[PDB]
């Protein structure tokens, strides 16, 4: 027993290369579309819900996950990879920051943790790296709303606005056309919605999609009154309801 | 024997009308033996300000240790950290050594560069954060200071009449207590500027 | 790959053998045992004459009763000789004696199989055999003169006369006609000069071969060069005289 | 304890050591120098428990003359003192604490001015004037408060160290046996073979 | 609160002769007031030629005879079969008794046997390692009563040439084995008539170069 | 216990006694209370018998390995150094000992370094240890000048452990006399207090208060 | 975790990686060492791959062990900063336990040792260095001279050089150097110093450097001046024939 | 067993070279090119982003330049995870070394650390090396201004001006024509900008793709400044020197 | 075949074989002759023992364990110096614990479980040497045959190393006889020296050649070499 494999799995090939790297990010362009769009006022991120079945129920598989209350993410390629860089993600922003800061982490530090985590896979001994590039969308007092992918080597970047998966070339393109500075909340909803569309093949309607906003604080999703500086999460899931509300004027 | 008492030393913050006021003594002793008269207690990261009395060896290390750890926090936050951080900061610090902990009674002052608010807080050794809105005193002489405080207090002070009560509440309680004394220094707080002055008293 | 203590299909263990090897390209050292003492002597051989030969040291001290003499990459046989003298000292610290010089022999020889990346029986944390072969020669007073060969497999031989290096296979073909049970000290240390001459690819003087001895009396002593010239030109002499 | 004195004066700082070592009932040794050489312009003097005064000095000291061996450079007296100052805070909280008290006296050739450090086995550090460890600060600051000035000459210095040892040897219970002087400043450090009647 | 030693009593005798020696012990074991039993060997042939003695916390006695009589066995096997001499076993228990330094085994131990060059041999030890070879010596209970009398019978001390005016002390003229044993015999009945912890038996191991002989006699059982 | 070691022209003297005790109760009078380092270096005992004992004999068979490994004599500072850092090591655990190391290298000459449990180590010129220490002290401070001969130095030392012997409950049995000299220590017999005292009663006549 | 057995006999009897170990010290720049009768001297050669370089800070070839002694390396740099750590630590450790600094033969053991300890532990391989040590024992004026590689192995030289075309600048100083009568001059010593380099770094006044060690921790290195102008002199020696 | 899928990232190829470092480098090659450049009154630093977007968010971005330090910071060249774990441990041993002895660490100390770190992954534990290169620029109370540059087999040197990452050959060549050691720092940015920007791969040189820090000492203050350009600055500085 | 799946001890070959084992199997066969028999009163070990040179001594090859057990070898002589050490400690502790001697049984399943460890993990490696293991105990005399496999047999007599064979068939000819050899050591002794003479071939057993060991009834296990085994050639 005990795990022998204390060599690097990931190594650099003549020409430069991180094979297990290039590889991961492969498996990232198979995964189904998803994508991330900042207002002025909040943060929109979606994806399409996949489902592997009819019989599946589609809703206790969230491919959107809160982070922090002002935190959410969202991915592409290899689901179970995701699932468990989320529990990590949680509990490094509980264990190198809120237990230390009594406040949780601004969304580039989070976004910082999380990378190192993934950039760790890519040379620690026996793994390999995660299949997987993460749509991080979040705010903080001092920085506002922000963006950010993360991929399978560690890197990370912000966005105005982007989409990664399957058909991310040409919902990049799609969304340089419509990204202006000015973009209400629900004007970049409405941009999401367009967007995904193009990436669907079937039913395209508020079961099929999966999508939250990083927006103002919601008191009614706090829990308890009488402490006026606790406002709420500004992390909120759009109801299936909400959804098709907006698809209507589509 | 007891930690806290064989170096002597006081500190006292109060806040006032957008500002604060942070003060400390100057001695350092040894039991009955005064050794230094320039030992400041106070100190600053970025705006934010730390008094700390108790065995100095401790209050020195604990100066390099926030040194430290507020200058990594502003390399990868990119912002000097706040009053308010600050104080959860020190607080886990401390209680960190819970069973091991440093001998000290620290106190922070300082205003929110972005609300513009005033803010002040203490602790006891292992953590415990107080935050009173009027003042914290902390020292060899606390029950004297918590004396003064009590009764020259007054809300929204102006920063020119903040600092006579708080060097007249310092002052009087430091001549109370045989391990207090020997020279004081007081830091007038503001949005803007800082001002610092040594105070004339008793050299006995 | 293949495992650094793996079989081969004839049995025997691949970086033990590929060891004799190496120790088959070092300088020759030889070993001859008398009632009166036993005589140890080696090739210094440098690589360039501005390499200060006495510098080369392949002939060292156990204890006072103990020495012994190097063959193969040199280098591997220091912390051979530091566990030896650790052992030697520490018998005496425990038994208030002279450790016997087979028991010595048998300490250094438990290092030599201690390599492996894992293997079960213990925890030999060494990558690779030695790649030296040791020629331990001492007096004890159960036994008196010895003479043992100790090779990286861990075994150790118990011999009148031997010769380990490049010019072995020839050099104890000739100890075989030489040795007989009544030799003399002298006549040993220049039947040693003689058989290292006859290998040696360079012409053998004081300065590219050293001799030592270890009798009861005065203990393990490595002579000076000028002590080994002399025995050198009596060689010649006795040699010319027939 | 032993006596440990030091003063700054204008273009150097003074260390002044009691000799002697005393066991029990027997004075062992009446010319131990109690001092360290930790680089060309940073001098030790320490006091304290049996073994560890000694331990510690000589741990201080091998450590220094490594950073100067690396860096090709005398690291400055502020520096030493901060090193040695976190190696005693270290020790306090440790097993077993190293129980020493140490005078440091440098001269910062980058600055051309003396400096003295004091710092008790708690790892209490602090800069003065003039300083002292044990029982010795209790006659001796009085004297020092009195007689001191910050413009005073290497020779005026020696004077009032005189005064203080006059005065130790007058009042203190315990013979310490004299002192051993030495001064530091921009040229090194010397020993004032001379004090057994200056 | 648990204490871990113990005291069993007991008294044990060595002295040396010119080419023998001889090891002897009460066979009484006892705690506090009673008798725990009236014959338990004391006195061990541990191989070799060599016999020893542990005296005072049994049960630490017991674990180091043990221990040693296990060290000569594997002194034949990683030595091949060399004899262990008397100084060498010293030396050995030396380490095995400061090898507890911090738990001390608690006993007085005494060896005896011949050394290299034929002569009569007593090695004494300290309960952490300290020893010293001797002419005689008594350990355990009784040591404080018998040590005085073999200074005087054994080494002559205090005794010098009648007429010489104390001036020309007696002369060391060596004892034989029977003269020994008396002394021996004598040492155990006065122990036995003065110490509360003596008694019951007296076990005497002889040793010459014919290997161990053993003798046996009774004591008063009071 | 009383130990003593002193410099001076001729090189060093080193004098103990050789009793040993456990309370009030005399364990022995034959006790060797200096170890034979090696053919150049002494080493005294004081204190725990055992721990003394131990200690210097594994003192020894580590100044041989230093022999062995660098091909030269240990010097007295070095062999001083290596008992007094391990006895470090083991500060507070209860270890007990007095010791002198005495030596005479080329490169130091006569070298004395007293060594305790505590962790002191000090060089000099003059050292006395054990329980009789202040007695033969007495003695030896006021007889002693760095130009005594062999003779008169051998006798001083002898006297001043006398002294010892003779005040101190606790020393005691025989005098055990050394000279060092660079080719190596020289023994000087043993001296049963039992003769040792009459006989320099009666040749000295000092001890004038005991009568005779 | 990591105790991969990377240095392993061949079937031939050889130890790869610690023959490889040895091209990469061939790879290395030039160094050489010369004693004189009372000195030793260390030359090096500096690359000339990219010129833009801040002499004052890059990393010097001759490294000061203690104030006694020196020492020069050919190979890969990054692993010679191991070493050289490691024996100034030694260096420290060994005054603070034996109260006197040590031998430049003790010095040279300790460095090899760690170096052959590298070519027989599991995970690690072999240290790409070839080192030169000089100075001059405590209390002693007789030079002294040693060179390791990275097999472990060292000895003492009247002169040695390792690195590229140390082939070439063996042969001068073997036919250069004579035993009865070293270079009985600072100044004699570093010319022949300077001769052995000229023979292959080719016209390098600043490709150059050199360090002299004299008895009683007595350590300097020269200047380019210092240096340009035994190079010139030589230069004549040439040409007036 | 598990030796037969262990690469063995740490050994010597028949010539003694190591594999790893060599490909490593090969990867560094292809990343955005740093250039720094030392004078006398202060250093530059500038970098060229690999890979943009219409959409990225170029204030917040940072993938070039980070401070280590008030008195030190670094350009990078590779893979930017890998850097962010050495530019933190640099971090720490800054902060460790000013709690040690109450200094700012000399900037050659703190230099030889990281690369120290890096040699480490070149000789035991069996990892891949990190991708990385980086131009450290510090000044500190001994040396002044300082320029370092270090690789990931751990060696370390300084310069007078350098680059790191694509295009070395071109730019260093650049370089050593227009460089002069009596050059002042608003001399030394415009050396920098125009050296990238006639070895950039791309169409031209853009605000957007570019990241400047300088080391100066402002003469009104007597202290040394670190200034990270913000993009607006950028921009400026791209007029001013003429390449609009 | 074969090549691919004699890597290590860890892998099986497609027809269910441990390469490796084997391959220390032959080690044993390379290795000098040695002979075991036993009646019901004592066990008997001869052994032939090989000189490298004519100026080298003859390698021993029986060892003693307890004052009632002991062994010979055959093949690696180190890996018969580690199993034979662990067997001593084996019967040291059955005495300082128990106070009783180890029965030959036991020892020879203790000695089958150590080696079979050696044969399921990676990195290790198969003992190389093979042992007969003699000795007395509270059930008669006991005679086991060791392999590096792990399996261990108990006969009446047996042999191991190069020509093993020839003593083996004349042992299991003789076996009526010998094993009545009771209450007389020389014969069983000359029963033993005759079985091994019959795998002999390069010379005659001679005085320093030869080994003997015998354990039994009123009989320490005690070892005899040269002087002592002219009477038996």
């Amino acid at each position: 027993m005990t795990d022998r494999y204390s060599f690097s799995l990931t190594t650099f090939s003549p020409s430069g290369k991180l094979g297990q790297i290039d590889y991961a990010l492969t498996a990232v362009k198979q995964g189904v579309t998803s994508l991330g769009i900042k207002a002025t006022n909040g943060v929109v991120i979606a994806t399409e819900k996949k489902s592997s079945s009819p019989l599946a129920m589609s809703e206790t598989l969230s491919k959107v996950s809160l982070l922090t209350p002002d935190i959410g993410a969202v991915y592409s390629g290899m689901g179970p990879d995701y699932r468990v860089l989320v529990d990590k993600s949680r509990k490094v922003a509980h264990t190198s920051y809120k237990r230390i800061y009594g406040e949780y982490p601004p969304t580039k530090l989070l976004v910082s943790e999380v990378a190192k985590i993934m950039q760790e896979a890519t040379q620690s001994g026996g793994v390999r790296p995660f299949g997987v590039s993460l749509l991080i969308a979040g705010h903080d007092e001092f920085n506002g709303f922000s963006l950010y992918q993360v991929d399978p080597s560690g890197s990370y970047f912000p966005w105005k606005a982007t989409a990664i998966g399957k058909g991310s070339v040409a919902a990049k393109t799609f969304l340089e056309k419509r990204w202006n500075d000015e973009l209400e909340l629900e004007d970049a909803i409405h941009i999401a919605l367009l967007t995904l569309k193009e990436s669907v093949e079937g039913e395209f309607n508020g079961d099929t999609i999966e999508l939250a906003i990083i927006g103002d604080e919601n008191p009614d999703l706090l829990g308890y009154t009488g402490i006026p500086t606790d406002k709420g999460p500004r992390f909120r899931k759009l109801t299936s309801q909400e959804i098709n509300d907006r698809l209507e004027a589509l | 024997s007891d930690p806290s008492s064989i170096n002597g030393g006081i500190v006292v913050a109060m806040t006032g009308k957008d500002c604060v006021a942070i003060a400390c003594d100057l001695r350092l002793g040894s039991q009955s033996l005064g050794v230094s008269n320039k030992f400041e207690k106070i100190f600053h990261y970025g705006h934010v300000f730390l008094g700390i009395t108790g065995l100095a060896t401790d209050v020195t290390t604990l100066n390099e240790m926030f040194r430290y750890k507020t200058n990594l926090y502003k390399l990868k936050e990119e912002r000097a950290i706040e009053p308010e951080t600050f104080t959860q900061l020190v607080s886990s610090s401390l209680y960190e050594r819970r069973f091991g902990p440093y001998f000290v009674g620290p106190v922070v002052a300082g205003i929110n560069s972005k609300s513009g608010k005033p803010f002040i807080a203490g602790f006891d050794l292992i953590g415990c954060i107080d935050e009173a809105k009027d003042f914290i005193v902390s020292g060899t002489a606390s029950d004297q200071l918590f004396g003064m405080c009590e009764s020259l207090y007054e809300p929204n002070l102006e920063p020119e009449d903040l600092f006579e009560t708080i060097s007249q509440a310092l002052l009087n309680a430091a001549d109370r207590d045989a391990l207090s004394g020997w020279g004081a220094v007081v830091y007038i707080i503001k949005k803007d500027e800082v001002v610092k002055r040594y105070l004339k008293m008793r050299q006995d | 790959d293949r495992g650094v203590s793996t079989f081969s299909p004839e049995g025997r263990l691949f970086q033990v053998e590929y060891s004799l090897e190496a120790i088959k390209l070092g300088s020759t050292a030889i070993g001859i045992a008398t009632k009166e003492g036993v005589v140890l002597g080696v090739e210094k051989r440098a690589t360039s004459p501005l390499l200060e030969s006495d510098s080369i040291e392949k002939i060292v001290e156990i204890d006072r009763h103990i020495g012994c003499a190097m063959s193969g990459l040199t280098a591997d046989a220091r912390s051979m000789i530091e566990h030896a003298r650790t052992a030697a000292v520490t018998h005496n610290l425990y038994y208030d004696e002279d450790i016997n010089v087979e028991s010595l022999t048998q300490s250094v020889c438990d290092l030599a199989l201690r390599f492996g990346e894992g293997a079960s029986g213990e925890e030999r944390l060494m990558s690779r055999p030695f790649g030296v072969a040791l020629l331990i020669a001492g007096h004890d007073a159960d036994d008196g003169y010895q003479l043992f060969h100790a090779e990286p497999s861990g075994t150790f031989y118990r011999y009148n006369a031997k010769a380990i290096g490049s010019g072995s296979e020839g050099a104890q073909a000739e100890l075989l006609n030489e040795w007989h049970s009544s030799l003399t000290l002298k006549e040993a240390e220049l039947l040693v000069l003689k058989i290292l001459k006859q290998v040696m690819e360079e012409k053998l003087d004081e300065n590219n071969a050293q001799l030592s001895c270890i009798t009861k009396q005065d203990g393990f002593k490595i002579y000076d060069n000028e002590k080994t010239a002399e025995l050198i030109k009596e060689l010649k002499e006795k040699e010319a005289a027939e | 304890m032993d006596i440990i004195l030091g003063i700054r004066v204008q273009d150097s700082v003074i260390l002044a050591s009691s000799k002697a070592v005393t066991r029990g009932i027997s004075v062992l040794k009446d010319s131990d120098d109690k001092t360290r050489q930790l680089s060309p312009h940073t001098l030790m003097s320490f006091a304290g428990e049996a073994g560890d005064t000694v331990q510690f000095a000589e741990y201080i000291q091998a450590n220094i003359q490594l950073y100067s061996i690396r860096e090709d450079y005398e690291l400055s007296p502020q520096a030493v003192s901060s090193f040695v100052r976190q190696e005693l805070a270290k020790s306090i909280r440790s097993r077993r604490p190293y129980q020493v008290n140490v005078l440091i006296g440098g001269y910062d050739k980058k600055k051309n001015k003396p400096e003295l450090y004091q710092i008790d086995y708690l790892g209490t550090k602090v800069e003065l004037p003039y300083g002292a460890h044990g029982y010795s600060g209790f006659y001796t600051f009085s004297l020092l408060d009195h007689h001191y000035r910050p413009d005073m000459t290497t020779e005026e210095g020696l004077d009032l160290l005189k005064l203080c040892v006059q005065e130790l040897e007058k009042r203190m219970p315990m013979d310490f046996k004299g002192v051993i002087v030495k001064i530091v400043d921009k040229d090194g450090i010397r020993q004032v073979d001379d004090f057994q009647a200056q | 609160q648990f204490n871990p030693y113990g005291d069993n009593g007991g008294t044990i005798l060595g002295i040396a002769g010119e080419d023998f020696a001889v090891l002897a012990g009460d066979t009484r074991n006892i705690t506090d007031y009673s008798i725990n039993s009236r014959y338990e060997p004391k006195v061990f042939d541990c191989g070799d030629n060599i016999v020893m003695s542990a005296n005072g916390f049994a049960a630490d006695g017991d674990a180091l005879v043990k221990r040693f009589k296990n060290s000569v066995k594997w002194y034949h096997f990683d030595h091949n079969d060399k004899k262990l001499s008397i100084n060498s076993a010293a030396r050995n228990i030396q380490h095995l008794l400061y090898g507890k330094r911090f738990f001390p085994y608690y006993v007085h131990t005494i060896i005896a046997g011949l050394d290299e060059d034929g002569k009569g041999a007593v090695y004494s030890f300290d309960p952490v390692g300290s020893y010293e070879r001797e002419q005689c010596r008594a350990g355990g209970a009784a040591a404080s009563l018998i040590m005085p009398f073999l200074d005087n019978q054994v080494n002559f001390k205090n005794q010098y040439e009648p007429g010489t005016n104390g001036k020309v002390k007696k002369p060391l003229k060596y004892l034989s084995v029977e003269e020994v044993i008396k002394l021996v015999r004598d040492s155990f009945t006065s122990a036995t008539e003065r110490h509360i912890q003596v008694g019951d038996g007296l076990e005497i191991l002889i040793v010459t170069k014919d290997g161990v002989r053993k003798e046996f006699y009774e004591l008063k059982r009071d | 216990t009383t130990t003593l070691a002193f410099r001076f022209q001729g090189g060093i003297i080193v004098a103990v006694d050789s009793r040993a005790t456990a309370g009030n109760w005399v364990a022995s009078q034959t006790v060797k209370k200096v170890i034979e380092i090696n053919p150049f270096l002494l080493g005294t005992m004081a204190g725990g018998a055992a721990d003394c004992q131990f200690w210097e004999t594994w003192l020894g068979s580590q100044c041989r390995l230093h022999e062995l490994r660098e091909k030269e004599r240990i010097s007295v500072a070095a062999a001083s150094k290596i008992l007094s850092n391990l006895v470090y090591q083991y500060k507070g655990a209860g270890l007990s000992m007095g010791t002198m190391i005495c030596g005479y290298t080329r490169k130091e000459g006569p070298t004395i370094y007293y060594v305790d449990s505590d962790g002191t180590r000090l060089k000099g010129d003059i050292f006395c240890v054990g329980s009789g220490q202040t007695f033969a002290y007495g003695v030896l401070d006021s007889n002693y000048k760095w130009d005594l001969s062999v003779e008169d130095a051998l006798y001083l030392g002898k006297r001043s452990i006398l002294a010892a012997a003779h005040r101190d409950a606790y020393s005691g049995g025989s005098v055990n006399l050394y000279h060092v000299t660079e080719d190596g220590w020289i023994y000087h017999g043993n001296h049963d207090v039992g003769e040792l005292f009459w006989k320099v009663k009666e040749e000295e006549g000092s001890f004038n208060n005991v009568i005779g | 975790g990591y105790d991969r057995a990377l240095s392993i006999f061949s079937p031939d009897g050889h130890i790869f990686q610690v023959e490889y170990a040895l091209e990469a010290v061939k790879r290395g720049t030039c160094a050489v060492g010369v004693k004189g009768k009372n000195c030793v001297v260390l030359g090096c050669e500096r690359r000339s791959t990219l010129k833009l370089q801040d002499t004052r800070i890059t990393p010097s070839k001759v490294s000061k062990i203690d104030s006694h002694v020196v020492l020069s390396f050919s190979g890969l740099n990054a692993d010679s900063r191991i070493l050289i750590e490691k024996a100034r630590v030694e260096a420290q450790s060994h005054r603070l336990t034996l109260e006197d600094p040590v031998t430049v033969e003790y010095l040279t053991r300790y460095v090899a040792g760690v170096q052959q300890r590298y070519t027989q532990s599991g995970g690690v391989r072999p240290f790409g260095v070839s080192t030169l040590i000089a100075g001059f024992d405590p209390r002693d004026d007789e030079p002294k001279l040693y060179q390791t590689e990275p097999s472990g192995i060292y000895s003492s030289w009247s002169a040695q050089t390792i690195g590229r075309n140390s082939k070439t600048v063996r042969e001068f100083l073997e036919k250069n150097y004579d035993r009865k009568e070293p270079p009985a001059t600072v100044e004699e010593c570093v010319k022949l110093t300077v001769r052995s380099l000229l023979e292959v770094v080719q016209t390098g006044a600043k490709n150059i450097e050199i360090t002299v060690v004299k008895p009683d921790s007595d350590i300097v290195a020269l200047s380019s001046e210092e240096i340009n102008q035994y190079v010139t002199q030589i230069e004549q020696e040439k040409q007036e024939q | 067993g598990s030796r037969r899928y262990d690469s063995r990232t740490t050994i010597f190829s028949p010539e003694g070279r190591l594999y790893q470092v060599e490909y490593a480098l090969e990867s560094i090659s292809h990343a955005g090119t740093a250039i720094g450049i030392m004078a006398s009154d202060g250093i530059v630093l500038a970098a060229e982003r690999k890979v943009t977007s219409t959409l990225l968010e170029q204030d917040t971005s940072t993938e070039k330049l980070y401070k280590l330090n008030d008195k030190i910071a670094v350009a990078v060249a590779g893979l930017t995870a890998d850097a962010e774990i050495l530019i933190n441990t640099a971090r720490i041993h800054a902060q460790n070394y000013l709690k040690t002895y109450n200094e700012d660490i000399p900037v050659e100390i703190l230099v030889r650390r990281l690369s120290d770190i890096k040699q480490g992954y070149t000789q035991h534990g069996g990892l891949r090396p990190f991708g990385v290169s980086f131009i450290y620029a510090g000044y500190d109370d001994r040396y002044g201004y300082q320029l370092y540059t270090s690789n990931p087999s751990g060696n370390y040197t300084g310069w007078k001006a350098i680059s790191v990452g694509a295009n070395t050959s071109a730019a260093q060549t650049l370089l050593q024509m227009d460089y002069k050691d009596d050059m002042k720092v608003d001399d030394a940015i415009e050396l920098a900008l125009k050296t990238l920007s006639k070895t950039t791969d791309s169409s031209a040189l853009t605000y957007d793709r570019l990241e400047f820090a300088t080391i100066r000492k402002g003469a009104n203050d007597g202290e040394v400044y670190q200034k990270i350009f913000k993009p607006q600055e950028i921009k400026d500085i791209l007029v001013k020197t003429g390449i609009t | 075949f074969r090549n691919n799946y004699d890597g290590d001890t860890v892998t099986f070959s497609p027809t269910g074989r441990l390469f490796q084992v084997e391959y220390a199997l032959e080690a044993i066969k390379q290795g000098s002759v040695t002979v075991g028999l036993r009646s019901n009163t004592h066990a008997v070990l001869v052994a032939l023992k090989r000189n490298a040179d004519e100026l080298s001594s003859y390698q021993k090859k029986i060892i003693k364990c307890d004052e009632h057990m002991g062994l010979s070898l055959a093949g690696l002589a180190p890996d018969a110096r580690v199993l034979s050490n662990y067997l001593r400690q084996q019967c040291n502790y059955s005495s300082l614990v128990f106070n009783r001697k180890l029965a030959v049984e036991r020892a020879g399943h203790l000695l089958c479980d150590k080696a079979q460890k050696n044969t399921q993990s990676y990195g290790g490696r198969p003992y190389g040497v093979g042992l007969l293991i003699i000795g007395y105990d509270k059930s008669g005399a006991h005679l086991l045959e060791f392999q590096p496999s792990g399996n261990v047999t108990e006969l009446y007599g047996t042999a191991i190393g190069a020509r093993s064979q020839g003593a083996k068939t004349y042992l299991e000819r003789t076996l009526d006889t010998f094993i009545k050899i009771d209450g007389n050591p020389d014969e069983l002794i000359k029963a033993g020296v005759e079985a091994i003479s019959q795998s002999l071939r390069d010379e005659s057993l001679t005085v320093d050649n030869l080994s003997i060991a015998i354990v039994g009834k009123d009989t320490p296990f005690t070892i005899y070499d040269g002087e002592a085994v002219a009477k038996y050639i």
